[PDB]
């Protein structure tokens, strides 16, 4: 999670109910 | 501290197609956060008939499909990407390479993602759109 | 109601390499004012975008497209961004009857805004294949 | 041509060509 570090955010909240 | 880079579109589909790749092989459990309630996905696949498969929307839908292709130590080779400005900001990226999965071969694929601004927070986008096919299953 | 975005996609597609078949040189009536084209190309890298019907008119015959011949292989269509249809083609094309060459290529179609059932190119991306697995 | 480019969908644009 630290190579997800970028100029730019692509990650969102995870919609899976569970 | 750092002022932000501009939305450069090469710069966005470069830095999303680095994150989306590392991420499918070093878990593809988590591929379905990049997407969104609309967001749209196909990834190869000869259905009964013979012919390339239908597409799923939202995150559980995709996670599901992700889930049912067993991604295991899914090495990719990347040999070139095209990213244009399109529609509301969004960026439309074209990917060639090969992707190799469980230590099976290496097949080329051609894959077409859009990426969208995702309103909330500046330099954040989702994918709207990821179709992937595979060229073998193709010619 | 919302036109279907495959049904647009393949028509677009037959439209589209039929014309780059019989009138190349209108090939540039697909595109409005800011749409991005490029249409493979080594300088040697692969080549950049040029924007616009004049730049695109431009490239379009800079390229000697003659008895230009198609075999389409597969097509995918997809609603995305303000019911615009991106488009996703792969097959084969032959320039001045010398080799069949394997192509990746993505199209961004946005409605026009006046006539329902109108669109234009806002994106077209072509790859010869043989240009990048080399 | 004329008659085989008529279809459901139009994609034709005027030549904006000065």
């Amino acid at each position: 999670m630290a190579q997800m570090q970028g100029p730019y955010n692509f990650i969102q909240d995870s919609m899976l109910d569970f | 501290s750092m002022v932000m880079e501009k939305p450069s579109p090469l710069l966005v589909g470069r830095e999303f197609v680095r994150q989306y790749y590392t991420l499918l092989n070093q878990a593809p459990d988590m591929l379905h956060r990049f997407y969104g309630k609309n967001s749209s996905y196909v990834h190869g696949g000869l259905d009964s008939n013979g012919k390339p498969a239908d597409a799923v929307y939202g995150q559980k839908e995709i996670h599901r499909k992700v889930m049912s292709q067993n991604f295991t130590n899914c090495h990719t080779k990347i040999r070139h990407v095209d990213a244009h400005a399109t529609l509301n900001d969004g960026v439309v990226v074209q990917v060639m390479g090969l992707l190799s999965n469980n230590n099976q071969a290496l097949r080329r694929f051609m894959q077409t993602f859009v990426l969208a601004p995702e309103g909330s927070v500046a330099n954040k986008f989702y994918v709207h759109n990821d179709i992937f096919r595979y060229q073998d299953e193709v010619f």
